[PDB]
């Protein structure tokens, strides 16, 4: 499922902002 | 809709007064006992603190001046404080004090003890559409307010939205907020929430906030973002494609709203058309939304965080703690004169 693929992925925790 | 344009007009005049003459130096470090880190960032951290004289709790964002200069973030940092001290709105976190010392810049905000929307969303999995709509409505009003002041927010995401004791949203993290009347070009934001025109280095305007609202609503209702992968470059490929698939449980009205917010073509994106924010406020997905009642915070919240006292941090993750160092020599005084 899409949810299962998300939860198994590397970006499910807090996401930092970016700039450059 | 006549009450609101008169409200915005008066709002712009008090904002402009503070924008033109910002407050400075309204407290000092030893007036606060530092208790716990609530979050960290590239240039420092946010700590729960207790103000000695009043006993009130606050969230103190601490920025290392030398590191801000090193990473060429002076303008963004000065933007953040100049804008936050000048705004006033029921869903924006309040800046209560600010000051600097030899080493650091300090922004002391009201402490929003309910924690990040992010934590609650990941814990519960996803929000039902009325729950998601209650939050979305607050962001719609808040962007209406900010954009009327020629401000662009540029970092909407559940990590930057706090839930207060009433269950309402408080927007924090003005680190990329900018007052601009033209287009602007900085690549900044958070990968999953970047509009296509940011990625494509086209120049962009306030419409990127409305795109981000589309991403936020999707993530709140689905429990995962519309564009995800393990690395940003892969996320960017998906965003610019603009192909979006919706969960089977999304209502027809929600899918329609999102097709219009997650619109890759600037010409067609809701929030950016001739009717502006009213295209959003009048969309069928918001038919049950009493916009004035939301603004007045009279709608019952779908969720209320439990707090065991002022100073409770149970709704926040734990972070590694660090001594706050203040040099006996002034660092970067000229760079941050106006702070
Ligand atoms: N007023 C506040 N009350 C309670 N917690 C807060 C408050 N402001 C910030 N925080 C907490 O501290 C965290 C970091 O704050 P903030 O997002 O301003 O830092 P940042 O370094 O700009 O992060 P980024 O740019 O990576 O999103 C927030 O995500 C939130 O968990
Ligand atoms: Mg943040
Ligand atoms: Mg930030």
């Amino acid at each position: 499922t899409t949810y299962a693929d998300f939860i198994a992925s590397g970006r499910t925790g807090r996401r930092a902002s970016i700039h450059d | 809709q006549e009450s609101v344009k008169e409200f915005l007009a008066k709002a712009k005049e008090d904002f402009l007064k503070k924008w033109e003459t910002p407050s400075q130096n309204t407290a000092q470090l030893d007036q606060f006992d530092r208790i716990k880190t609530l979050g960290t960032g590239s240039f420092g951290r946010v700590m729960l603190v207790k103000h000695k004289e009043s006993g009130n709790h606050y969230a103190m964002k601490i920025l290392d001046k030398q590191k801000v200069v090193k990473l060429k973030q002076i303008e963004h940092t000065l933007n953040e404080k100049r804008i936050l001290q000048a705004v006033n709105f029921p869903f924006l976190v309040k800046l209560e004090f600010s000051f600097k010392d030899n080493s650091n810049l300090y922004m002391v905000m009201e402490y929003v003890a309910g924690g990040e929307m992010f934590s609650h969303l990941r814990r519960i999995g996803r929000f039902s559409e009325p729950h998601a709509r209650f939050y979305a409505a607050q962001i719609v009003l808040t962007f209406e307010y900010l954009h009327s002041l020629d401000l662009i927010y540029r970092d909407l995401k559940p990590e930057n939205l706090l839930i207060d004791q009433q269950g309402y949203i408080q927007v924090t993290d003005f680190g990329f907020a900018k007052r601009v009347k033209g287009r602007t070009w900085t690549l900044c934001g958070t990968p999953e929430y970047l509009a296509p025109e940011i990625i494509l280095s086209k120049g962009y305007n306030k419409a990127v906030d409305w795109w981000a609202l589309g991403v936020l609503i999707y993530e709140m209702a689905a429990g995962y973002p519309p564009f995800f992968a393990d690395q940003p470059i892969q996320i960017y490929e998906k965003i610019v494609s603009g192909k979006v698939r919706f969960p089977s449980h999304f209502s027809s009205d929600l899918k329609d709203l999102l097709r219009n917010l997650l619109q890759v073509d600037l010409t067609k994106r809701f929030g950016n058309l001739k009717n502006g924010v009213n295209d959003i406020k009048n969309h069928k997905w918001f038919a049950t939304t009493d916009w004035i009642a939301i603004y007045q915070r009279k709608v019952e919240a779908p969720f209320i965080p439990k707090f065991k006292g002022p100073g409770d941090t149970s709704n926040f993750d734990d972070y590694e703690e660090e001594e706050i160092r203040v040099s006996i020599n002034e660092k970067c005084g000229k760079e941050f004169t106006e702070f």
